[PDB]
């Protein structure tokens, strides 16, 4: 969950 | 175990992987995929990642100067050329004044070359090879089992081997190159990248190989021909394929969907996987078929807001009639016209209306309060912001959580259209008018029956209306999920 974080970025 | 990747497969990041595919991708339309992009903490790798409903994750990690056009520097450029595109906007009037309308016509032709170039440059140095990732092909197990047999006997001529098995996902890979049977087809510099990455694999998994006694040259012949056996069959027996993209802060600046390999196919974006889930469980069912995976919006009751700073004389002309025909007069929609709208009537159609005209400077944000769509219970209207700079990224080209884009996606607007920087009136209308009609909103043949194509492919084919592909219609992008008009819908 670093790679990952661009899937859950904002609220 | 098959390998994808020249790296480890970290456990803590795969059931990660495994959980958002579980939660999110798994209630994804089959026939959608999402892809994300993001640059690595270096600045170094373009980071894809492509995932699909029923498919294996695949995680690829492209090194931008695997072969001085680094990121910065293509981002530079491209930034270098929207300013450039938008002053060309804003000059408009004055240089009809100065008597100049001809060189300023020239200009706006030279940045729509430039910035083709530069997108062209992306594609074959930053994708290279791996444009495939990219691809809405179909899969088809038979085929792949075939190629697959034959591109291990490439690998057991060339390599020594004279082990390391992989995944399906790195063969798409070669499948997605495009139809290899096609006259003048030439992959050679593509494969070539691609079999390096084969190596890599290899090498990383331990099979170990040196470049120098490789003959890649073989390899990609007969890879080739390989992919011309695929293809041939592929053809022979012939979707309502979407492409979702997910895009991290400083990469929604550039138009990905007017790359060459995405050009025309059916793209749009989505802020987060919380964003495109909210969405998909929030999906009206048609009146009455992969169409059924999308966002049935009625025809009947819409809002459109024309020309409200009454100054795009032009805009008006263009649709005032036809809206009043076709909108207004059968299918009992608001008419907002030369007048500003208030912010109540503003929200009143975002809440009560499933589709959303507006023809105005901008986004619309000097009628309405972000916070005020924040508070809205549900925001039931697809939204069309036809105007400069409507999705409104920073002056440094980032795409900002405040924004009007993200409040509307996290209002629960199906979809919101709009453009990442200026453009003009007449060409804006051009493409405008093709969504309309390809939509199915208006009229086939109204610019010049009805057609039904989703919102998002309706975006992808009315990029061919306007007068410049880059300049104009590369600016214009879609965020959400496929809306469809339900013409007798309520």
């Amino acid at each position: 969950h670093s790679q990952l974080e661009v899937l859950f970025q904002g609220p | 175990l098959a390998a994808s990747a020249p790296r480890r497969s970290s456990l803590g990041f795969t059931l990660d992987l495994h959980r958002i595919q579980r939660d999110y991708i798994d209630l994804v339309p089959k026939h959608w995929h999402v892809i994300s992009l993001s640059l690595s903490d270096g600045g170094h790798d373009l980071c894809i990642t492509r995932l699909q409903a029923g498919q294996a994750p695949f995680v690829l990690r492209l090194p931008l100067e695997r072969a001085v056009f680094d990121f910065h520097t293509g981002r530079a450029e491209l930034l270098e050329i929207i300013k450039e595109i938008n002053r060309t906007c804003h000059d408009s009037r004055d240089m009809a004044a100065k008597g100049e309308r001809e060189k300023w016509w020239a200009e706006r032709e030279a940045l729509d070359q430039r910035l083709k170039e530069l997108l062209m440059n992306i594609e074959h140095v930053w994708l290279g090879g791996f444009r495939g990732v990219f691809s809405q092909h179909g899969r088809r197990p038979e085929l792949l089992e075939k190629f697959r047999a034959m591109f291990e006997g490439v690998l057991d001529k060339h390599l020594p081997s004279r082990k390391v098995v992989l995944d399906g996902n790195v063969l798409e890979l070669f499948i997605g190159l495009g139809d290899a049977t096609k006259s003048g087809a030439d992959f050679d510099e593509e494969l070539t990248d691609l079999l390096y990455f084969v190596v890599d694999i290899l090498q990383f998994h331990g099979e170990r190989n040196a470049y120098d006694e490789i003959d890649f040259d073989s390899m990609v012949v007969e890879t080739m021909d390989a992919l011309m056996a695929y293809h041939a069959e592929a053809n022979a027996a012939p979707s309502h394929a979407h492409t979702i993209l997910v895009l991290d802060k400083q990469l929604h600046v550039f138009p990905w969907e007017s790359l060459p390999c995405l050009q025309g196919l059916a793209v749009s974006r989505i802020p987060s996987l919380a964003c495109l889930r909210k969405l998909l469980l929030d999906r009206r069912r048609s009146s009455s078929d992969p169409r059924s995976a999308g966002h049935h919006a009625p025809l009947s009751g819409g809002t459109y807001i024309l020309n409200p700073s009454s100054d795009l004389l032009s805009t008006q002309k263009t649709f005032e009639s036809l809206f009043s025909t076709h909108l207004h007069s059968p299918n009992s929609w608001t008419r907002i016209i030369s007048r500003p709208p208030t912010e109540p009537e503003f929200l009143s159609a975002l809440t009560h209306s499933p589709i959303l005209l507006y023809f105005g400077h901008g986004s619309g944000a000097q009628y309405i309060r972000s916070r005020n769509i924040r508070h809205l219970d549900h925001c039931r209207a697809t939204v069309l912001l036809m105007g400069c700079s409507s999705a409104a990224l920073t002056a440094k080209g980032e795409f900002e959580p405040s924004g009007p884009v993200w409040n509307y996606m996290l209002a629960g607007a199906p979809a919101v259209v709009g453009t990442l920087w200026d453009v003009t009136d007449r060409d804006i209308d051009r493409f405008a008018g093709g969504v309309l009609e390809g939509w199915g909103v208006l009229p086939e043949g109204c610019m010049g029956g009805r057609n039904g194509l989703s919102l998002v492919q309706a975006v992808a084919k009315a990029r061919d209306r306007c007068r410049f592909r880059y300049v104009t219609a590369a600016a214009a992008v879609v965020y959400g999920i496929p809306v469809y008009v339900d013409v007798d819908g309520k």
